[PDB]
Parts: structure tokens; sequence; C-alpha cells
């Protein structure tokens, strides 16, 4: 059920097929900025984490596989420890990242922080602090290993 | 006609307009309402016209900022129009003014406000308290320093709840005539190259100037004085062409306007002397004098050795004295204008500012209801049946021979809403809406065709170019026979080069190297009026300053008492409307006189005011 | 040359006349809320869930995600999955997409809770290797 | 010779089974003004005339000349060209508009749009046209100060992903802008039907922040701000205030 404009709206658009106008070009061209890059990223992650749980949830319990033979899987590729963390990394990054920038949006929603250097100090605190708690999530464990492998008690 | 074939496709309306300017929507409104199914024509979308541009302000006696009476306004006006405006419709544009801006208040015009709210009011150039006597008034009603931007918007926006009917991007080719009366108006439709003639029982022009005539001006691209032109082209002679108003304030390089407004706030005018020279050339006023004065004391100050910069052929508006709060408060746009296009910080440094081509006080003539008239010695004034003009392209006169600041948007606004006003009385259901003659617009269709594929070997910018700097050169601030009668052959002969026109793009659709063709011919017609006519007033009058003829020429010497002087006759003063009527395929012009109307609509309302040496 | 036909008025929104009739109600304003109340609540539970973990905890995750995601996708759909770009009920598809989508993340979610070692064990032994 | 050169998108529908397609134009920066319209006029004036667009001020007020210049949406009018003369300058229509020709793109639904949130001044109580000043404070007609400046060039709208897929459907920045522009006006009664206009999931809430409107807006505005400002009103979180009274000797 559409407003009387929205109506109308269709029929422009059925009227501008019909005369195969073409459509002037948009993301091929327009100037990466700082804020549709981060709006970007926000559905990129947000879409890649609803992904994940969708191929790992289904995927798991449609395949006679379970999730610690996989585990045990990947740990007897035995790959290096340095590559290992990074994959935590990128898990983490869009964790921290949507969240972070998800209070920021909720603001956008509440007309607080809109000025364009407010916009841009925001995008840089979420991109920032999200790369910080990332990192820390996953240095901060291996960094308890070697204390644990090499401190006395 | 001829190399190709054309789609023509009729409507039927009560009435068409043509502009939708503030002019045009005014009326627009004004009919939409009373029932008449009005068509809007336009070349642009109407929140693009020119009337988007205006800066400084619209005039009415609101009393808003110390009390006031619109009969000081009108005296303003008279005087400001050097006795050549008709006292009738500057009676009627003062009357109105308190009335028609505050409807545009009630349409939501946001205009700038008091601490009591009211419409906040300031000061502007040739106005004055008391009949000329007390001080300078505060009268002119702004939306900061964006007022036309604002007042353009609301009547957009207004028009739409009107039912009005809008032909956006059509480019009226020629008015219908069948007989002496106006039928209609034929145009190109830009999107799908079609041809389209409207029918309607009255035809409206609001039009706008013709600015683009000149190589410098402030006026829109769009300012190619179409209307006046076709009003040539229907055999009807436009009037009072030679007065071209210069705007003080065009910043140097780029023709852009800085608002009179800046100086009605406290800014002032300085040469490479740093002295403010406007107390010199009107002690009184001073650098809110009126524009005429104003631009002539720039130009001089130039001539001899005081102009400013490298060139020392420009000249400083300066507004860095004033509270930044101010500037902010009253003046963003040009703040921002002036930072854009000359680098310049108005807070801190002061604008290159030239006298620059502005407004046209000339145009069609009307009487007071806006009908459009064609005058003999003999007849006199006879109505032009079905046809209206009002706006810039049309000549009532409110302004005469030099036009008030902020009398133009209410000109506007004052005289499209008297267009539907005055129609809806004298337009009965009885009338039907007219027939077109057989061939009607084959003229027009022809001429189209013609710029269309003409191969000849001047392309039109190149001509244009010649023509604009032509008119800069023998019909600018102060002008003289010999060079007067120099540019006027010049002119004609570029008429002449018509003919050898080269145009390129070929095609129907968006083609606008075919409709600034089409332009140049309007312009064309516009220039040589223009100029004919300023070649043959030997007389300074307002902005037609004569070098070779420095005296303002009137019946009598009212520089003396008038008791033992004997009147002059009318073909021996110049205190007379100028008459031009061209021939459009040959460009042959011959000039007429008409007598100005010195009567007011009621001598109970209001006395006339009788001529005065004018001085500020 | 005039040996013309008669014509329309142009295509034109006459916002007077499409008000007339038009009331519907169909506000949308709550909904929008509850969607924007409900991610508020969800920032503290992503660190929550980063130190407790077990059943009940996978079972709040399960939950709220898919409540949060059911409405994330619904927007990503109607974006993408426009009428214009694919048709009337290739969209209508797509749109059913979007529940049967919701639907399958729940089903695995329950699965991988109650019958593997769930959403908090998970993590916690990846963040192990 | 400081040559500039310029790619400026084209196409021609006057062709048979017409493509887009760029074009370069080399300009001579020395024989050409600031602005990149100067640049585009001087070809149209000087190396081809069928080259088309829109324009009509000099001081960026019309609007007309809406466009994108080097990825951002623009007017070419206030536009600075850029004079490293080793990079080339791209031209290209507003983004995702069906064009007519060359850099003139169809703007009628824009304006349908605009004629839709009902731009005028509305009162509960008809008040006598011209009679008198309706009574508005300075702090409330302040908070018109930008809004009432927008001069619908779309250049926000254009810019806008969530309007480039659903332009049908969503408003978009410009006219929601202007929505409330009518909506905070002290003086205007209809703030409810105002909102009831746009309740729907599309016409206001497909707004996703990307804040390419506010990034962009040649003049300066904050389309954003108001379409959270309008989020804020159809969730009910706030309310618009009453009007100031009007004063006793008013
Ligand atoms: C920079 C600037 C600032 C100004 N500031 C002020 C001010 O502060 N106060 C004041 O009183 N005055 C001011 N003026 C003067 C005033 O703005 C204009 O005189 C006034 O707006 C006249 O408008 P109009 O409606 O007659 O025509 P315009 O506003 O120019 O519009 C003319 C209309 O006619 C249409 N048209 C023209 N030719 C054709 C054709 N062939 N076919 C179809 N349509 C056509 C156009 O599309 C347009 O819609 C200013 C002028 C300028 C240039
Ligand atoms: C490719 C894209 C794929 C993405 C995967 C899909 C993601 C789905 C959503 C998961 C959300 C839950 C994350 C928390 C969690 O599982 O436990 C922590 C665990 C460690 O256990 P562990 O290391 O064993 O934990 C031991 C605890 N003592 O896993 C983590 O380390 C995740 C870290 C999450 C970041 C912290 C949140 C940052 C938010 C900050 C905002 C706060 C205030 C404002
Ligand atoms: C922990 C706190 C979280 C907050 C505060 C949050 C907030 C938001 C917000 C405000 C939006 C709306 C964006 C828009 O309308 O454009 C959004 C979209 C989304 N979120 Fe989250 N989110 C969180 C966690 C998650 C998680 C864990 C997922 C996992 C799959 C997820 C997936 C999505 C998806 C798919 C969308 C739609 C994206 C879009 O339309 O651009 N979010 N989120
Ligand atoms: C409104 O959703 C979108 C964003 N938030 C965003 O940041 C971006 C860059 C986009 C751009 C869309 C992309 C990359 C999907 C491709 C869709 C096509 C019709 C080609 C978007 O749609
Ligand atoms: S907001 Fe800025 S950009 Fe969008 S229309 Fe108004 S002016 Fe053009
Ligand atoms: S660019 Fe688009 S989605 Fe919202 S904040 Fe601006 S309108
Ligand atoms: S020509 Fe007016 S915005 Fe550029």
């Amino acid at each position: 059920e559409k407003t009387p404009i929205q109506v109308w709206g269709w029929d422009y658009l059925m009227r501008q097929r019909a005369l195969k106008r073409p459509i002037a070009p948009h993301l091929t061209i327009y100037k990466p900025q700082m804020t549709w890059m981060v709006s970007g990223l926000h559905r990129v992650t947000g879409c890649a984490m609803a992904g994940t749980l969708l191929i790992g949830g289904v995927g798991f319990s449609v395949l006679p596989l379970d999730f610690t033979t996989f585990v045990e899987f990947i740990r007897g590729l035995g790959i290096p420890w340095v590559i290992l963390d990074t994959f935590k990394f990128i898990i983490a990054f869009p964790i921290a990242f949507h969240t972070l920038n998800g209070i920021r949006f909720i603001g956008f929603d509440m007309a607080k922080g809109t000025d364009i250097p407010s916009i841009y100090r925001g995008a840089y605190l979420v991109l920032g602090l999200a790369a910080l708690i990332s990192l820390a999530v996953v240095v901060y464990p291996r960094w308890e290993r070697h204390k644990k492998a090499t401190l006395p008690t | 006609s001829n190399i190709a074939q054309y789609k023509v496709i009729d409507h039927a309306y009560d009435v068409v307009i043509i502009g939708a300017g503030g002019a045009g929507l005014r009326a627009a409104m004004g009919l939409g309402e009373a029932g008449f199914k009005t068509a809007v024509v336009t070349k642009m979308f109407p929140t693009r016209s020119h009337t988007t541009a205006a800066q400084g302000g619209i005039n009415a006696a609101l009393g808003s900022m110390n009390p006031d009476d619109w009969k000081w306004h009108f005296y303003d006006t008279v005087k400001g129009s050097d006795w050549l405006g008709d006292q009738n419709a500057m009676h009627y544009l003062t009357r109105n003014a308190v009335e028609a801006v505050t409807e545009l208040e009630n349409f939501g015009m946001p205009f700038s406000r008091t601490p009591e709210g009211k419409i906040y009011q300031r000061s502007f150039g040739g106005q004055s308290n008391n009949y000329g006597k007390g001080g300078v008034a505060k009268r002119t009603c702004c939306v900061a320093d964006r007022t036309g931007h604002s007042m353009l918007h609301t009547l957009y926006g207004n028009s739409l709840r009107c039912h009005c009917t809008f032909f956006i991007e059509y480019f009226a080719l020629d008015l219908l005539m069948d007989k002496g009366r106006c039928v209609g108006v034929i145009a190109l439709c830009l999107e799908d190259g079609t041809i389209h003639r409207f029918r309607s029982k009255r035809t409206i022009v609001a039009t706008g100037g013709y600015g683009r005539a000149y190589f410098s001006c402030t006026t829109a691209h769009m300012n190619t004085g179409d209307g006046t032109a076709l009003a040539t082209r229907a055999g009807i002679a436009l009037e009072d062409l030679e007065f071209i108003q210069f705007h003080p304030t065009g910043i140097y390089g780029v023709g852009c306007l800085i608002t009179e407004g800046s100086r009605g706030e406290g800014g002032f005018l300085v040469n490479s002397e740093g002295e403010r020279f406007m107390e010199r050339y009107a002690p009184k006023a001073k650098d809110l004098a009126s524009r005429d004065v104003v631009s002539r004391a720039e130009t001089i100050e130039i001539m001899e050795g005081r102009g400013v910069g490298p060139e020392k052929d420009h000249i400083y508006l300066q507004l860095h004295h004033l509270p930044a709060e101010q500037l902010h408060q009253r003046l963003p746009g040009i703040s921002e204008t002036a930072k854009i296009f000359a680098g310049v910080d108005v807070t801190k440094e002061p604008i290159p500012v030239i006298p620059t081509v502005h407004y046209n006080m000339g145009g069609i003539p009307t009487n007071y209801k806006a009908q459009v008239i064609k005058y003999t010695k003999e007849g006199g004034d006879k109505i032009v049946p079905g046809l209206y003009a009002c706006g810039e392209c049309a000549c009532h006169s409110v302004h005469g021979a030099n036009r008030l600041g902020a009398n133009s948007l209410l000109d506007a606004v004052v005289f499209g809403r008297a267009c539907s006003i005055n129609i809806k009385e004298e337009l009965k259901p009885d009338e039907k809406i007219p027939e077109l003659p057989e061939g009607a617009g084959e003229e027009s269709i022809a001429n189209l065709d013609a710029v269309r594929y003409a191969n000849g070997d001047v392309p039109t910018a190149e001509l244009r170019l010649t023509m604009q700097k032509t008119m800069q050169k023998h019909a600018g601030v102060f002008r003289r026979g010999d060079i007067l009668a120099e540019g006027v052959k010049k002119m004609m002969d570029l008429f002449k080069e018509l003919k050898r026109l080269k145009t390129t793009d070929r095609s129907l659709i968006w083609n606008s190297d075919l409709t600034e063709s089409l332009e140049l011919q309007n312009l064309m017609l516009n220039a040589t009026q223009t100029i004919v006519a300023a070649e043959n007033r030997k007389e300074s009058r307002g902005a037609h300053a004569r070098d070779d003829f420095p005296k303002r020429e009137d019946e009598y010497d009212y520089s003396k008492p008038i008791e033992g002087q004997t009147k002059r006759p009318f073909e021996k003063h110049w205190r007379k409307h100028t008459l031009t009527k061209q021939d459009p395929r040959t460009g042959h012009i011959t000039l007429d006189y008409r007598p100005v109307i010195d009567k007011t609509l009621d001598p109970a309302e209001v006395d006339w005011i009788p001529p005065i040496i004018r001085s500020y | 040359t005039s040996a013309a036909v008669t014509g329309a008025a142009p295509p034109q929104f006459d916002p007077i006349a499409a008000e007339k009739g038009f009331k519907p109600l169909h506000s949308h304003g709550t909904l929008f809320k509850i969607e924007r109340y409900f991610a508020a609540a969800m920032v503290p539970l992503i660190p929550a869930a980063y130190f407790i973990h077990g059943r009940e905890m996978d079972l709040c995750l399960a939950l709220a995600l898919t409540l949060h995601v059911h409405w994330g996708v619904w927007g990503v759909v109607n974006d993408y999955g426009r009428p214009f770009v694919l048709g009337d009920t290739l969209a209508a598809a797509v749109r059913v997409g979007a529940y049967i989508f919701t639907a399958c993340l729940l089903a695995g979610l329950l699965y991988f809770n109650e019958h593997d070692v769930g959403l908090t064990r998970a993590f916690e032994m990846v963040w192990e290797l | 010779k400081r040559i500039k050169t310029f790619e400026i998108y084209r196409f021609n529908p006057e062709e048979p089974g017409a493509k887009p397609k760029l074009q370069k134009f080399d300009v001579d920066l020395d024989k050409c003004g600031t602005m990149v319209l100067d640049a585009l006029i001087k070809i149209k004036n000087e190396v081809d005339p069928t080259l088309t667009f829109r324009r009509s001020c000099r001081e960026g007020i019309c609007g007309s000349c809406a466009m994108n210049i080097a990825g951002e949406n623009t007017l070419a009018c206030i536009c600075n060209i850029d004079q490293n003369t080793s990079k080339t300058t791209k031209i290209y229509p507003l983004p995702h508009m069906f064009v007519i020709k060359d850099l003139v793109p169809d703007m009628n639904l824009f304006y349908a749009q605009y004629a839709s949130i009902q731009p005028w001044l509305q009162k509960k109580t008809k008040i006598n046209l011209g009679e008198k000043q309706q009574y508005q404070s300075i702090k409330e007609q302040e908070k018109l100060d930008g809004l009432y400046e927008c001069i619908l060039c779309a250049c926000c709208s254009a810019s806008c992903p969530s309007y480039w897929w659903n332009a049908d459907k969503y408003l978009g920045p410009a006219v929601l802008m202007q929505a409330y522009r009518w909506i905070i006006d002290s003086r205007d009664d209809s703030a409810a039907e105002r909102l009831a206009r746009m309740q729907d999931g599309f016409s206001a809430f497909k707004c996703h922040t990307i804040m390419n409107c506010t990034k962009t807006c040649p003049k300066h505005l904050n389309p954003a701000r108001a379409i959270g400002e309008i989020k804020m009103l159809l969730t009910k979180m706030k309310t618009k205030p009453a009007p100031l009274p009007t004063p006793a000797n008013f």
C-alpha cells in the first residue's frame, strides 16, 4: 500500500524505461569517502557475520561433521602461529567495528553528531577503537599463554 | 518549414503565462485559485529564474523599524524615476506594497525578524522619510541576503496549491496574433523536440530582462529579452529601452552582484586615496544615493586616476569596519560569494567592485492595468486585446529612467497580482478559447528550422560576443553622440551578419546551440533597439547620461521658478517615453514618442509630484 | 506545418488531488523505535558474552542475533531486491527469502547450541588455536 | 601554455541505439575562467557547440548546473578548476538519474516529490490574506537558518545510495529537509499531517545515515540532521514546540 507520490514514482520509472534512457553512472564513478565507505563496511560486516552464522549453523547441522573435529582439523594443519591470530583479528574486527559504528549510526538517527567534522572524527574513532579492541582481544590471550609457558608459578 | 519536419501539438487554456519568475508565478497563483485553466510556459524550472538571485530586499512601508507612510515611498519612486515614470502605475505600486509584502509573509516567506517579531527592514539607495525632507528610510524588507531566492521558492511552493499546469523547459518562439489580438503562444519543447501551440483567451508576458545584451552584467544567462523580442515580432513597439541600470557593485572580475544592502547596513565605497568619495558626490544620501548617481560617481573616480587595484580600473566596497555578527546575520550570502569569487574575507579586506549592467526599466509598454498598448499621436494609447505584460519585461512604467532598489521584486508581485485581478474582472465565461487562423505559427517554425540548419560562416558564439562588446563600448555609463552613432552602425552591421549564421547541433532534443541561437536573435532585436533609442535621446536623465547633453530636458526649466516661463512644445523637450518599432527581417527601426502620464489614480488619495531638480 | 494533433497536460503530481481519499495511518514509527532500542540493549550483551559463557548465554545470543539479523537483512533485501531491477514476482520471492533466511538462521543456531559445542564454546575454542 | 584536459560524459538520444561515452577536451586555462562551468561554456563556444548542460546564474544560487565533478556532486559555476594540468578532470551527470542528453538529467521525479510535501504555509484557522503579519520570534525564524537556503540542485539526493536504489519510494535528503523546513516553522499548523504523509517504511525511514548528502551539499547545509530530526518526530521521541504566543501590542 503506497502513498500517492510512491504510485506516481513507479509510473515515472516505467515511463523512463520505455524511453530507453540510460542511467547515469554512480558506483563506478563516485569518489570514495569516509561517509559511504564506512556505511559500506557497516553493511558488509553486518551481512558477513549473518552469512557466517547461517553457513555455520545450518552447515554443521546438515553435515556429518561437527565443530570439534573442524577445530582439531585446522589445528592439525599446524599453521604458523602468527597467521592464526590474524584470522582471529579478521573475525573480531567486524564485531567490534560494527558494534561501535552501530552506536554511532544510532546517534545519526537521533540527529546527534551530523556536522561534517563530528562525522569524520566519529569515523576514525570507530575504525581506530575497533582496530584496538580487536587487536587487544587477540594479543591478550597469547600474551597470557606466553606467560604460562615461561614464568615461575 | 523546408529542410525538416516537426510534430505540432495544440492546447487550449484560459490564460497562458510566459514566465515563472516572481511575476509569472504571482499571476499564476491569482488566476489558478480564481478558477482559470492556467498554463505556465517557462524555459527553465521556475526556481532557477533570475528572481531567485535577488538579494537586498523588497520595499514596503511596514513601519517595523520606525514610523513610515506609503506616500513617502511613492515620492521616492517618482523622484527616483527622474519624472519619466508614469505616476498612476507608481501610485498603484506604492499603494499596494504593504498588502503585497504581507501576503508573502502569509504564504510563508521567512523574513528576518525584529525583536518584536515583525519583518526586519533595512536602508537602501535613494529612499527618504517625509517627502525627501526627513532621514534615510528603513523600508526594505529582507530574508537576510537572499530575499528573491526566498520569495521565488515561496511563490513556487504556493503555486503548487493553485492548480496551474507547468510547461517547464518550453522555449516560446512567438505570440500568436490574429488581426491585432493575441490568441496564444507557440513554443519548442526541449525534452522531445516537439512544437506546441497554446491557444488562450489571455496571454501574460513575464519573461524578465536582457542583461546578456552586454558583455558584463549581473544577470543570468537566460536574460536574453525573448519577451520584448516576442512583442517586436508581433509588431508592438518597445518602451524606454535606452534606460539601462548599472548597479554600483558587481564584483570586478566576474559581474556577480554585491547587494546595495551591504551599503544599507553601513558599508561604503572607497577610492585609491582612501576616500569615502560618495560624501563628495552626494552629501546627504552619500553611499545610499540612487543607483544612476552612485555608478557615475564611481566611473568618474576611475576616469580621474583614483581607480583601485593593479590597473586602477575598479573600486572598493568596504564592510570590514562592521561587526562580524552583523555581516553573518545580515549579509551571509555576499560574504560567501566574495570569498568564492574574489578570495576576499569581508571581515578583514574590502571587495573589488565596479558598476555593472543589472536591470532594464525598458520593456513592453503597458497601461496601469498591465495590458499591453500601442500608441499613436492621433489615436493615443490603444490596448492590444488578449495581452498583458508584467515584471522586468514590462514598462508600466513604475521606474521611468531609474529604478529604485528593492522596487522590482515589488513590481513583479504587485503587477503580477494585478494581472490576475484585472483578468478575473474583465474576462467573462461569455468568451470562448479563440480558434487559430490557418497557418498560425508557420513563420516561427520556419525561423526555427533556418537557425537549426544554418550553415553560413559566423558561429553564433562569436557573433554574440561582438554584440556584447559593441554594446559595452558604445552604450555604457556615459554616452556621446559620435560614440553612439558609431555603435549604431556597427550594431546594424552585426544584424546583417545574422544571415551568415553558423550553428552545428542539428538535433531537436535539448539543442541548446539552437535555443542559444534563437536567443541571439532576440538579443539582437533588443540591443539594436536599445542603441538607436539611446543615440537619439539628446538629454541626460536617470541612467541615460549623455556627455554632449548633460541637462535634463523638461517642458519647463524646473531649476528656475515656473511663472513667466512658457512651456516648450512636446517635440522640443525630452520628458517623454521612447517607443521603438523594429522590422525583424530587415532590422530597420523607427522611433516615436509618447507622453509621460503625470496624473495619479485619484487626486483625493494622493497628489501628483511635479518635477524638481534631482539631488541626493 | 500546422497539420497538427491535440495535446495532453504533461505528467505532473498534483498534491491537492493526491490528498483526496488518502488517509492511511500505516505508522512505521514504533517498529523503527523498537528496532533501535533493541540494538542499544545488545551493546552490553556483546561484551557480556566475552566474559560469561554457557548454554543460557548461547541462547540469549541466538535469540537476539536472530531478531536483529531479521530486521537487518529485510533492509538489505529491500535495497537490492527491487521490482524495477528483478520484476515484481522475483522481488516477492526475495522478500519471502528474507523470512526463510531468518528461520533457517534460528533453526541452525538452536541446533548448534543443542547438539554441538554452542556459540560461546566455539569462539572459546577457535581462540585456543 | 597550461592545457587542462576534461573527460566529459556524452549521450545523444537522437542516435540510433545510442550509448553513453566519455569525451576528452583540451582547454587552455590562460584562455578560460577559474570555474568548471567556464570551461564547459568555452568548449561549447569554441570546440563543440553540441555539448549540452544546464546553467543560469553566475553565483551558485539557481541550482541548475548540478553535476558530478572529480567524483563529487557539486555546482559547476562555483567549482574551481583543478590547476594540476597533469591530472585530467572527469565530469558526469548527477548519479543514477535517467539522462536526457549529455549532462542534462530528467529532473521530474525530484520535482514531483517536492510538490508532495505541500511546500506552502498552512493555517488551521483561516486568516485574511495580506491584512497583517503573523508573529514569529527571532529564535523561531532562526530555526529556518540552514533549511530555507536550499536551491533545489539535487546534489545530495543524487549522492545517496538509498535514493539511488529506491528513488520511487524514498523521498531523499533534499525533499525531506524541505519537509522538515515546513514542519519546524512556528507559523505552520500542519506538522502532524506533514509527518502522516511520510509514516511508512520508505518515505523517510529508508535513510541509512550514509552522510553523503551533507558531505556533498555545495551550500554547506545538513539534510542528515533534518532527517534525524524527522526520525525523532515520527518515533515520538521529540515533539514540535507550540508557537510562542503573539505579543499583546503586536
Ligand atoms: C543579482 C540580482 C539581484 C537583484 N536583487 C533585487 C532585490 O534585492 N530587490 C529587487 O526588487 N529587485 C532585485 N533585482 C531585480 C529583480 O530581481 C528582477 O527584476 C525580478 O526578479 C524580475 O523577475 P521577473 O519575474 O520579471 O522575471 P525573471 O525572474 O527573470 O524570470 C523570467 C521568466 O521568464 C521565462 N522566460 C524567459 N524567456 C522565455 C522564453 N523564450 N520561453 C519561455 N520562458 C521564458 C524564464 O524561464 C523565467 O521563468 C535583482 C536582479 C538581479 C539580477
Ligand atoms: C552488538 C551491537 C550491535 C549493534 C548496536 C548493531 C546496530 C545496528 C544498526 C543500528 C543497524 C542498522 C544500520 C542501517 O539501518 O543501515 C544494523 C544493521 C545490521 N546489523 Fe547490526 N548491530 C549489532 C550487532 C550485530 C551483529 C552481531 C550482527 C550479526 C550478524 C549484525 C548484523 C547486522 C545486519 C545484517 C544489519 C543490516 C546492515 C545494513 O542494512 O546496512 N549486527 N546493526
Ligand atoms: C544503502 O546501502 C548501501 C550502502 N549503505 C553503501 O554504503 C554502498 C556503498 C552501497 C552501494 C551498493 C553495492 C556495493 C551493491 C551493488 C548493487 C548494484 C545494483 C550494482 C549501498 O547500496
Ligand atoms: S541540500 Fe544542499 S544539495 Fe541538497 S539540494 Fe538543497 S542545496 Fe542542493
Ligand atoms: S546520503 Fe542518504 S541515507 Fe540518509 S543521511 Fe544522507 S540521506
Ligand atoms: S548556474 Fe546556478 S548553480 Fe550554477
